[PDB]
């Protein structure tokens, strides 16, 4: 699997 | 005096977050010396890393730093982050997980 | 979620492998009054019990995520301890008391 | 060696804190 992008990482439940 | 603690807690939220069939992602800190990640990935100074076995090929979670081969887009990449530089281990499908705190050997 | 196991295992491990990297003695703080609770009662005071899980002190160790096992001598006689996870308070060296104390569990409450 | 005695964890630093 490839690694998240930006816009991806910066829509994840942790923030 | 004593070693760092992070290390040994990042292990075991790791082992934990797998145990419970989720998705450990790190966020790193990308202005500390030594960090090694494809910066266009990059954003305002973080990055964030999916550890789990399936994106990560031999991942190496020493004391000193995180080490593991992943795909960036089409390119396989070389990832080498040091301990000071790692922010927090979450699960990427519902955040369980930890901020880890600030250590004397950090600077 | 309330369905993930409980981190207190993990911690623990992780507490035990840092101060043994750091050559301190670890010792478990546990409560005697849970059920499961397997130790001499002879060495508990006040429903608590100061054990030394050191590789000298101990034989024969297991630290699982449901029990903490291992035999060991009180006043020079062998017995085999086991305790349970909720039963485990904290973790901390005896030259300098650095450790912790767990985070409350719903899974042990 | 032999595991501490109540008199002995007692005394230890880290009691106070429990």
């Amino acid at each position: 699997e490839a690694q998240p992008a930006p816009h991806q990482w910066q829509k994840m439940p942790f923030w | 005096q004593l070693t760092p603690r992070r290390p040994y807690l990042l292990r075991a939220f790791y082992e934990w977050l797998l145990d419970n069939q989720l998705t450990p992602h790190l966020v790193v800190d990308v202005t500390l010396p030594g960090v090694q990640v494809p910066m266009e990935y990059a954003r305002d100074g973080q990055i964030v890393l999916n550890i789990a076995p399936r994106a990560v090929g031999n991942l190496e979670l020493a004391n000193d730093e995180v080490r593991f081969n992943a795909r960036f887009g089409g390119i396989p990449r070389q990832v080498s982050v040091p301990l000071a530089a790692v922010l927090a281990i979450y699960a990427r499908e519902n955040g369980a997980g930890t901020m880890f705190e600030p250590e004397a050997a950090y600077d």
